[PDB]
């Protein structure tokens, strides 16, 4: 009774949108490093388009008189070919940057950049996670950390899960690679919240009086 | 190899009154479906990529702009030097300021 | 009194010079004014063309010299002045023509 | 050579003004528009590619993805596909 | 390696405002550019 | 007037596009009806090998993307050209959900 050649466009147009914010994810990565950048949305609104940002600083991106927005907004039209004016944007600000595991490596990367000790920097992460309110976090850095020979080091505090499906919700990961004169140093983060959100983790009973 | 000034002045012109430029990584032959100019040519004449993507190169080593690749696609953005020499090739005056200020929102 | 025009023509390339192709440029009758050198080895690089533009406006400035940076036709750093390399030129011809003050 | 021509036998067997079949893929629009030049890159043939890192093999070209296997793993879950069951 | 020839006087073929090469633009004649 | 609209919403996950229905259907009820159609899932599937090499046990990986579909064909003539925005502004704006109306 019904055709499936036709239906196939609404399929398709959710896809093709979908992909669309992938390349906004590592554009944004590769761009915005330095406004705390997290994270990206998108809803294709048929007269244009809105684009919402998780950055710990946005004013930083905002941009003085919100310059650097619009030169944005200006440059993705062309390359997704929207006309713009049609292609606006707004930014959100995070306000628990410790919960957020891309805000600590990247924060984690610039302080190795800067030639500071891995002992101390990771230490530094920890502390700030727990001082958020976290039940753990877990830091690594892997390559060649001395003279030759590389090997893995990695620092931790509380309890953390490892297995299960609730590892999709109150387990956050990250990772980032660091290029220096030696080689590469590479670095990944990982934080528990197991209160997050309203869900509530399982095998947990709490009985009344 | 040899880029007729009307090429240059098509993209300066693009760069300014939308103050970017998100181009592919191409090196076959084909012509590039935005910028356009005209030389007596029908309505307009589309540029090749070799010319556009020659002209770009040299910008971004002179300072100008500001590359950040992705997913094979090269984004430029005119910075504050590149505002204060692509205002005279143009021939702008003084004070004049792109599109993107102009309070799209 | 007349360098102040010159620069906006020649970013749009309308000042012309060299004798292949000032010669050619008239030919075609889309010329306002041509020049000329203060003097030359050969009258043939000067008299003939004078007399191809009388048969079918010019000028003359006493400083050759002058006729190469006005017309571009100059090496400079990129950080503005210039390396004081000028090319003599010997004739320019203004199509465009887009001074007026001075005639 | 213009001033080249040929017997007439040698032209009507000559192949019909046919668009050679080949078109290539142009993932985007953006990517094109329709000495040397007479033989930099007359070889038309289809250049699928990974949208991501350009390699020529492996491509999955169902659905209109256009990724390849490798680099598909790592931007999977941002797209949306998950591993369940 | 062409080998091309120099000569400095490239406007001789005329004599004093004459018509002498077949606006503007053995074996017969080859018109520079296309044919 | 009568234009025999249809609104068609399509999703990945499931919590939400249930969601968008209860806010439509309750803002529906009056500007005609509005019950919904559930269509049989459009699962992708795609099989890959978890190994960028090819060594050791071949051990494959398990991905897919359901695509949950609803539609609301049921304002018809029960709605204006103006009316059908009226709704599709009260209902929440969730960050993904497409939407699309045809007659």
């Amino acid at each position: 009774i019904v055709r499936r050649d036709e239906e196939n466009v609404y399929y398709s147009k959710y896809l093709n949108d979908c992909i669309m914010e992938a390349e906004l994810h590592e554009f944004f990565s590769r761009e915005l490093v330095d406004a705390g950048y997290a994270s990206c949305s998108l809803c294709r609104t048929i007269d244009s388009i809105c684009v919402i940002i998780q950055c710990a600083e946005p004013e930083v991106v905002m941009g003085d008189n919100h310059y650097r927005l619009h030169k944005i907004e200006y440059l993705l039209a062309g390359r997704f070919m929207c006309d713009p004016k049609n292609f606006n944007i707004w930014v959100d600000k995070i306000i628990k940057r410790g919960l957020s595991a891309e805000i600590m490596v990247d924060n984690l990367r610039a302080k190795l950049e800067e030639a500071m000790p891995i002992r101390r920097a990771a230490y530094s992460i920890i502390r700030t996670a727990m001082r958020a309110g976290a039940a753990g976090c877990e830091v690594i850095v892997a390559g060649k950390l001395r003279a030759q020979r590389a090997r893995a080091n990695k620092f931790k505090e509380g309890c953390l899960i490892s297995t299960g499906h609730p590892k999709r919700i109150f387990l956050a990961e990250a990772t980032r690679h660091i290029k220096m004169r030696q080689g590469v140093i590479g670095v990944k983060v990982r934080i528990y919240n197991p209160n997050i959100r309203g869900a509530v983790m399982p095998d947990k009973i709490e009985i009344g009086a | 190899v040899h880029i007729p000034k009307a090429v240059y002045k098509a993209v300066y012109a693009h760069l300014y009154e939308n103050a970017s430029l998100a181009l592919k990584e191409y090196w076959r032959v084909g012509n590039v479906p935005g910028i356009t100019y005209v030389d007596e040519n029908g309505k307009l004449c589309n540029p090749t990529y070799l010319h556009v993507n020659c002209i770009m190169q040299s910008l971004e080593s002179r300072g100008v702009v500001k590359d950040t690749f992705a997913w094979r696609h090269h984004y430029y953005l005119l910075t504050e030097k590149g505002e204060q020499f692509i205002r005279k090739e143009l021939d702008l005056t003084d004070d004049v300021l792109p599109t993107p200020y102009s309070k799209p929102s | 009194f007349l360098k102040e025009t010159f620069k906006r023509i020649h970013n749009m390339d309308g000042l012309v010079t060299g004798h292949r192709q000032v010669f050619k440029y008239l030919e075609r009758k889309r010329a306002k004014i041509c020049f000329l050198a203060s003097d030359c080895e050969e009258k043939q690089y000067a008299d003939i063309v004078e007399c191809l533009c009388k048969e079918y406006h010019l000028c003359k400035k006493f400083t050759r010299r002058t006729l190469g940076e006005l017309t571009g036709q100059v090496r400079c750093l990129a950080d503005s002045d210039k390396i004081i390399k000028v090319v003599p030129a010997s004739a320019c011809v203004i199509h465009n023509f887009v001074d007026v003050d001075s005639f | 050579r213009n001033l080249g021509s040929c017997g007439a036998e040698d032209l009507d067997s000559r192949v019909h003004p046919s668009t050679i079949f080949w078109p290539t893929e142009a993932d985007n629009i953006n990517l094109a528009s329709g000495m040397r030049e007479t033989e930099f890159c007359t070889h038309i043939a289809h250049k699928r590619e990974c949208r991501i890192c350009g390699n020529y093999n492996s491509v999955y070209r169902k659905y209109g993805l256009f990724i390849c296997r490798r680099c598909f793993k790592e931007n999977a879950g941002k797209i949306g596909f998950v591993k369940l069951h | 390696e062409p080998k091309k020839v120099r000569l400095a006087c490239l406007k001789y073929y005329t004599i004093k405002g004459d018509t002498a090469e077949p606006n503007c633009g053995a074996r017969h004649a080859d018109r520079c550019h296309c044919g | 007037m009568h234009q025999k609209y249809t609104i068609i919403v399509v999703g990945k996950d499931l919590k939400l596009v249930e969601r968008y229905v209860k806010s439509i259907v309750k803002e529906g009820r009056a500007f005609g009806i509005s019950g919904p159609c559930r269509a049989p899932v459009r699962r992708l599937t795609i099989t890959t090998r978890k190994s960028p090499c090819g060594e050791g046990t071949n051990t494959w990986h398990r991905f897919e993307l359901r695509m949950y579909k609803r539609t609301f064909w049921v304002t018809c003539g029960g709605n204006d050209i103006s009316t059908i925005l009226s709704k599709t502004v009260v209902i929440p704006g969730i960050q993904v959900t497409v939407e699309v109306e045809e007659p």
